[PDB]
């Protein structure tokens, strides 16, 4: 909120609230968070034509394209992201694994 | 000082000895789509893209209008 304060003049004028990408922006760091918004500010003449930046959930194309200063060097873990879902049928087990890693 | 006539046309003559060289001044580049200015000299053209078929093309030259057109709006973009 500070940064997109401090950027020329602004608003997120929708209904979306800061929690939302905060919720969506983990693994960052201040300086990261820094470029981020200015990622999003040059929207303001990338593609709209408009003097501010309604945003309208643009973060949801952009987000999945920018990266922190973190998360280099190709390394992956989450990537099948699969869910618990998924389950390989793990019945007699994957209560009690979920259950010890939960509590 | 020949004439008082001065602005709206005159001619040089090699005849006459004088020049000036007031460093550098600053103006505008044409437009190549109005212009086309390379190919009536005829130096190595340029290959003329077009705006959709490479569409990165398009990504980077609004990108850079950006700060042409921003200009009126007085933020330095930074671009």
């Amino acid at each position: 909120e500070y940064f997109f304060s401090k950027n020329q003049i602004m608003k997120l004028n929708r209904d979306l609230q800061f929690s939302d990408l905060s919720l969506e922006t983990e693994g960052f760091s201040p300086l990261d968070l820094e470029i981020f918004t200015e990622k999003i500010f040059y929207d303001l003449q990338l593609e709209r034509d408009c003097d501010n930046v309604v945003t309208r959930e643009l973060f949801s194309k952009s987000l999945s394209a920018f990266t922190p200063s973190a998360l280099r060097g190709v390394k992956l873990t989450k990537e099948t992201n699969i869910k618990w879902g998924d389950i390989g049928a793990l019945a007699n087990a994957k209560d009690v694994l979920l259950e010890t890693l939960e509590w | 000082d020949c004439f008082s006539k001065d602005n709206s046309h005159f001619i040089i003559d090699p005849n006459r000895t004088k020049l000036i060289t007031t460093n550098i001044t600053n103006r505008r580049p044409l437009p190549l789509s109005r212009s086309n200015l390379q190919r009536y000299y005829g130096f190595a053209e340029t290959f003329y893209y077009d705006l959709h078929i490479f569409p990165y093309v398009r990504q980077l030259v609004n990108i850079l209008e950006t700060s042409f057109n921003c200009s009126q709006r007085g933020i330095t973009l930074n671009a």
